[PDB]
RNA sequence: GGUUGCGGCCAUAUCUACCAGAAAGCACCGUUUCCCGUCCGAUCAACUGUAGUUAAGCUGGUAAGAGCCUGACCGAGUAGUGUAGUGGGUGACCAUACGCGAAACUCAGGUGCUGCAAUCU
RNA sequence: GCUUUUAGUGGGCCAUUUUUGGUAAGCAGAACUGGCGAUGCGGGAUGAACCGAACGUAGAGUUAAGGUGCCGGAAUACACG
C-alpha cells in the first residue's frame, strides 16, 4: 500500500454500567500512516468480536519501531489472501532487515505472483526465523551458505548524454 | 426441442414455482434422491464428502438427473452398490417459461419449460457419506458429477460425522456417551431440556456413569 | 384493468396483528380527545366503520372536531407542489395519542422548573437541550487488564 | 482564532460571520493519482485527520 | 503531553480528548450531486469546488 | 404508433423549483365542518363575554 | 396475606398430569308455589341457607413439562443493505472504504402484575 | 409572505442501482437520482448521454479526469516480481 509502518493498536469496547474497563484488545497493524491503522484495527476487531467503531474507542496508537534495524533476519510470514475464485492460506519466507521492510515486499510479491491486492490481504503472523534449518523455502536457502560469493553479470550503465562515442562495455 | 441451457444459466427471474396460479408445469427429470446404502446408520459412514456450488445460478432437472447418474454409476462400479450414500441436497422446485413461437413480442407471457434449482454460493449440491478408506472413489465419483453441471464447483471434504451437524470427535463425545440413540437413517439426541420422565424412557445408556 | 379502490393494496395494513386479534379492549373507547390534541392514526382492522384511506395510516395530525364515536382530525397532504389541509372523521378505534407531544409537555415542566431554580440560585439558567457532544480526554487503567494481542485469523471450510 | 480553536459559546456568530474560505488548488498537487476514494483507499475524501494542515496550507 | 506521560510513566493509556472542531474543503465540483448531498453542502456553505468552513463536531453535524 | 405510458420522471425536480409550500396554519382556524351543537352554543359563549367585557367599561 | 364484586394490561395469565386449601367469601348444593323458560326446573326463572360438601369449580404448589415472556461480547457485527471507486472478474457475481444492521440458532432467568370497593382468624 | 397575467411544452432518450416480459437485442415497459435534449471546455484516438468540470473578456499560478519512448506537452524515472 506503501512504505509501511507497524502500529500497535489498542481498543475497547466503550464502558456501560455494567461492565467498566473492558477487556482491551491490542493488534499489530501494518498501515501508511495512523489514519489507515486504525481503520485496519476496527477491520481486524469486527471480524473477531461483536463491536465496531461506534460501539468501541481507540485507546492508544502506538508506531512499533524494529529493535535492530541493521541485523539481516529471516522472516516467516503467514497469510491469507482471496483469489478470483476462493481464498487460501500461504506461507512465504522472507529475508529482509526489518518487519517492516519484510511486508513491503510482501505485498509486492503477493501481487506480482498472485494478483493480490491490499484489500485482498489478511496477514496473519509476521516471525522472524532465529536457526538457520527451520527455513523452509529454497529461495531462502540460497543465501545461508557458507561464504556467499556471486558476481553481477553484464553490468549496463546508464548514459547521462543521447550519444555515446566509443561503445558501450558490459563489463565487471 | 428444448432450448441449450445457457438461456437459464441466471437467476434472472423471480422464483416461480408450481403453485394454484401455474398449474401447468412438466414433471422433474429428477425423480429419486437418496441412492446407495440409505438404510445404512450413522456409524458406518463417518466420512461426508460435498459438491459445493460456487456460482449463483440455476441448475436444470436434466442437469441434476445427468450428474446423479454419472456418480452413481462410477460409485457402483468401483466401490459396490451399498458402501456409500448418495443425497441430492437440491429439489428443482422453480418452473421456466418459454415463448414458443404474426403476432410478435404481443402476449409474450410464455408457457412452462422445464424445471431448475435455483442455487446460491456455497450451496451443497450432492453430499455422499461413505467410509473413511472409500474416500478418493467417491471423490472421482463427484469429480465426474462436475462435468455435467454449469458453472464452477468444488469438492469439499466435511468435518462433521456423515449426514449430521456435529464434528467427528464431538459425534465421537456423544457416541461415547449415552447421548447418541439410533433411528433408521439418522439419529437422536439428547437434550439436557424436556421431561425428565420420559428422558430416561428414551436413552436408558445414560444416566449411569460412563460408557 | 387496473383496479385503484378505496381499499386496495392493503392486504397487510389492515391486518390484525398475529395473535392479538379478536375485539379491542376498552382504554381505547375510554382516552379523551381534546380539540388542539395531537393523534397518530393506526386502523383497527376489525372496526369496518369510519376507517381512514390506507395514505393516512401512521400519519400523525391534531383535532379539530370532537364527536361522539369519533373525532375529526387535520392531516397534511402532499400533492403536487404544495401541501393541502385534509379533515377526517375518524372513529376512536383508529387512532391513539402520540408520545411525541408527550416528550413535550414533560420537557415543558421540567423547563419552567429549571427556570425558577436557577432564579433563586444563581442565574445562567441554561436550559437548552444540546446534541451528543464528544468524549472527554480519560486515563484507562492496565491494572488487571493487559492487552490481549489479538491476530487474524487463519481460513477454515467448516462444513 | 480563539473563538475557533477552543470552540467557544460563541462559535456559531463568530464562524457564521466568516465568509466561506475560497482556497486554492494544492501548490504540491494532491499527492494520489486518483482524488475521488477514500483516504484510507488512497484518494482525498474522508477524515484526513491531521493531515488536513497538510492539504490546508497547501490550498491556503 | 504531560498527562500522556504521566500516563504511561503510571501503567496506563491516556486517551486524548475528543477533537471538538473541523475543518471541512469541498472536493468536488458543481454537477452529478445527488440531492440530498447537495442539500446538505448548501447548508454547511460549500458552495463551489477547494471552499472550506469550520464545522463543529456534535452528532447532528 | 406506440409510446410512452406513464413516468415520474422531473416530477419531483419540478415541484421543487417552486420548493413544495406548507398550507400557512392561522391562529382561529375555520370552525366549517365542526360539530353544530357546539358551533351554535360558542356564538352565545362569545357574545356573552363581550357584553360582559364592554360592561367593564361602562 | 386469603376471598368476592367491578375491572385495567390481555398467556410471565395459556395448555397437560398430579398434590394442598385454616377462616370467610365463592361454588357445588336442597325445593318447584309464585314470575319465567323448557321434549326435560339439565340451562334459565323463582324459594330457603334450611338437608349436605370441599369431590369438582376457584386459588396456590409441583414438572431437567409443552407454550409464552425477558435478556445476552450465543449465533453475528453474520446475512442483508445506504453511499463510493477509470476496484477485481469474460460473465455469474465478489472483495474493499465510510455507515446502519437482522431473523433462526444457543444459553440463562421467569411463569402474572395491579386499581376501586367490601369482607375474613 | 402574497397576488395577477401570459409564453413555450404536453413525441423524449441515456447512465448507476432496484425491477417486469422476453433466449436475447443499440428490445418493450416501470421506480429513484443524475445527465443529454438545451451544453461549449480537458480526457476516453474517434462518439449526445461516460470521467473531470459547467462557460463575460484577459494575465499569472495551481490542479481535475487523463497521462509522461516518438507522433505529443510531460521520467527510455526509481523499486519488487
Amino acid at each position: 500500500m506503501a512504505h509501511f509502518k507497524e502500529y500497535q493498536v489498542i481498543g475497547r469496547r466503550l464502558p456501560t454500567e455494567s461492565v467498566p474497563e473492558p477487556k482491551l484488545f491490542r493488534m499489530r497493524i501494518f498501515a501508511s500512516n495512523e489514519v489507515i491503522a486504525k481503520s485496519r484495527y476496527w477491520y481486524f476487531l469486527q471480524k473477531l468480536h461483536k463491536v465496531k467503531k461506534a460501539s468501541g474507542e481507540i485507546v492508544s496508537i502506538n508506531q512499533i519501531n524494529e529493535a535492530h534495524p541493521t541485523k539481516v533476519k529471516n522472516f516467516g510470514v503467514w497469510v491469507r489472501y482471496d483469489s478470483r475464485s476462493g481464498t487460501h492460506n500461504m506461507y512465504k519466507e522472507i529475508r529482509d532487515v526489518s518487519r517492516v521492510a519484510a511486508v513491503e515486499t510482501l505485498y509486492q510479491d503477493m501481487a506480482a505472483r498472485h494478483r493480490a491486492r491490499f484489500r485482498s490481504i489478511h496477514i496473519l503472523k509476521v516471525a522472524e526465523i532465529e536457526k538457520t534449518a527451520d527455513v523452509k523455502r529454497q529461495y531462502v536457502k540460497q543465501f545461508l551458505t557458507k561464504d556467499l560469493k556471486f558476481p553481477l553479470p553484464h553490468r549496463v550503465q546508464k548514459s547521462t548524454k543521447t550519444f555515446s562515442y566509443k561503445r558501450p562495455s558490459t563489463f565487471y | 426441442a428444448r432450448r441449450p441451457a445457457r438461456c437459464y444459466r441466471y437467476q434472472k427471474n423471480k422464483p416461480y414455482p408450481k403453485s394454484r396460479y401455474n398449474r401447468a408445469v412438466p414433471d422433474s427429470k429428477i425423480r429419486i434422491y437418496d441412492l446407495g446404502k440409505k438404510k445404512a446408520t450413522v456409524d458406518e459412514f463417518p466420512l461426508c464428502v460435498h459438491l459445493v456450488s460456487n456460482e449463483l445460478e440455476q441448475l436444470s432437472s436434466e442437469a441434476l438427473e445427468a450428474a446423479r447418474i454419472c456418480a452413481n454409476k462410477y460409485m457402483t462400479t468401483v466401490s459396490g452398490r451399498d458402501a456409500f450414500h448418495l443425497r441430492v441436497r437440491v429439489h428443482p422446485f422453480h418452473v421456466l417459461r418459454i415463448n414458443k413461437m404474426q403476432q410478435g413480442m404481443r402476449g409474450a407471457w410464455g408457457k412452462p419449460h422445464g424445471l431448475a434449482a435455483r442455487v446460491d454460493i456455497g450451496q451443497i449440491i450432492f453430499s455422499v457419506r461413505t467410509k473413511d478408506s472409500n474416500k478418493d472413489v467417491v471423490v472421482e465419483g463427484l469429480r465426474r458429477a462436475r462435468y455435467k453441471f454449469p458453472g464452477q464447483q468444488k469438492i469439499i471434504l466435511s468435518k462433521k460425522w456423515g449426514f449430521t451437524n456435529l464434528d467427528r470427535p464431538e459425534y465421537l463425545k456423544k457416541r461415547e456417551a449415552g447421548e447418541v440413540k439410533d433411528d433408521g437413517a439418522f439419529v437422536k439426541f439428547l437434550s439436557k431440556k424436556g421431561s425428565l420422565e420420559n428422558n430416561i424412557r428414551e436413552f436408558p445408556e445414560y444416566f449411569a456413569a460412563q460408557a | 384493468g387496473k383496479s385503484h379502490g378505496y381499499r386496495s393494496r392493503t392486504r397487510y395494513m389492515f391486518q390484525r396483528d398475529f395473535r392479538k386479534h379478536g375485539a379491542v379492549h376498552l382504554s381505547t373507547y375510554l382516552k379523551v380527545y381534546k380539540v388542539g390534541d395531537i393523534v397518530d392514526i393506526k386502523a383497527n382492522g376489525s372496526i369496518q366503520k369510519g376507517m381512514p384511506h390506507k395514505f393516512y395510516q401512521g400519519k400523525t395530525g391534531v383535532v379539530y372536531n370532537v364527536t361522539k364515536s369519533s373525532v375529526g382530525v387535520i392531516i397534511n397532504k402532499m400533492v403536487g407542489n404544495r401541501y393541502l389541509e385534509k379533515r377526517l372523521n375518524l372513529r376512536v378505534e383508529h387512532i391513539k395519542h402520540s408520545k411525541c407531544r408527550q416528550e413535550f409537555l414533560e420537557r415543558v415542566k421540567a423547563n419552567a422548573a429549571k427556570r425558577a431554580e436557577a432564579k433563586a440560585q444563581g442565574v445562567a439558567v441554561q436550559l437548552k437541550r444540546q446534541p451528543a457532544q464528544p468524549r472527554e480526554s480519560r486515563i484507562v487503567s492496565t491494572e488487571g487488564n493487559v492487552p490481549q494481542t489479538l491476530a487474524p485469523v487463519p481460513y477454515e471450510t467448516f462444513i | 482564532i480563539h473563538e475557533i480553536i477552543t470552540v467557544g459559546p460563541h462559535f456559531k456568530q463568530a464562524n457564521n460571520f466568516l465568509w466561506p474560505f475560497k482556497l486554492s488548488n494544492p501548490s504540491g498537487g494532491w499527492g494520489v493519482p486518483r482524488k475521488f476514494k477514500h483516504f484510507i483507499q488512497g484518494g482525498s475524501f474522508g477524515n484526513r485527520e491531521e493531515f488536513i494542515n497538510k492539504l490546508v496550507k497547501s490550498m491556503n | 503531553i504531560q498527562a500522556k506521560r504521566d500516563a504511561k510513566a503510571a501503567g496506563s493509556y491516556y486517551v486524548e480528548a475528543q477533537h471538538k472542531l473541523v475543518f471541512v474543503v469541498r472536493i468536488k465540483g458543481i454537477n452529478k450531486i445527488p440531492p440530498k448531498p447537495r442539500k446538505v453542502l448548501q447548508l454547511l456553505r460549500l458552495t463551489r469546488i477547494n471552499s472550506g468552513t469550520f464545522v463543529k463536531v456534535t452528532k447532528a453535524t | 404508433a406506440k409510446s410512452k405510458n406513464h413516468t415520474a420522471h422531473n416530477q419531483t425536480r419540478k415541484a421543487h423549483r417552486n420548493g413544495i409550500k406548507k398550507p400557512k396554519t392561522y391562529k382561529y382556524p375555520s370552525l366549517k365542518g365542526v360539530d353544530p351543537k357546539f358551533r351554535r352554543n360558542h356564538k352565545h359563549a362569545l357574545h356573552g363575554t363581550a357584553k360582559a367585557l364592554a360592561a367593564a367599561k361602562k
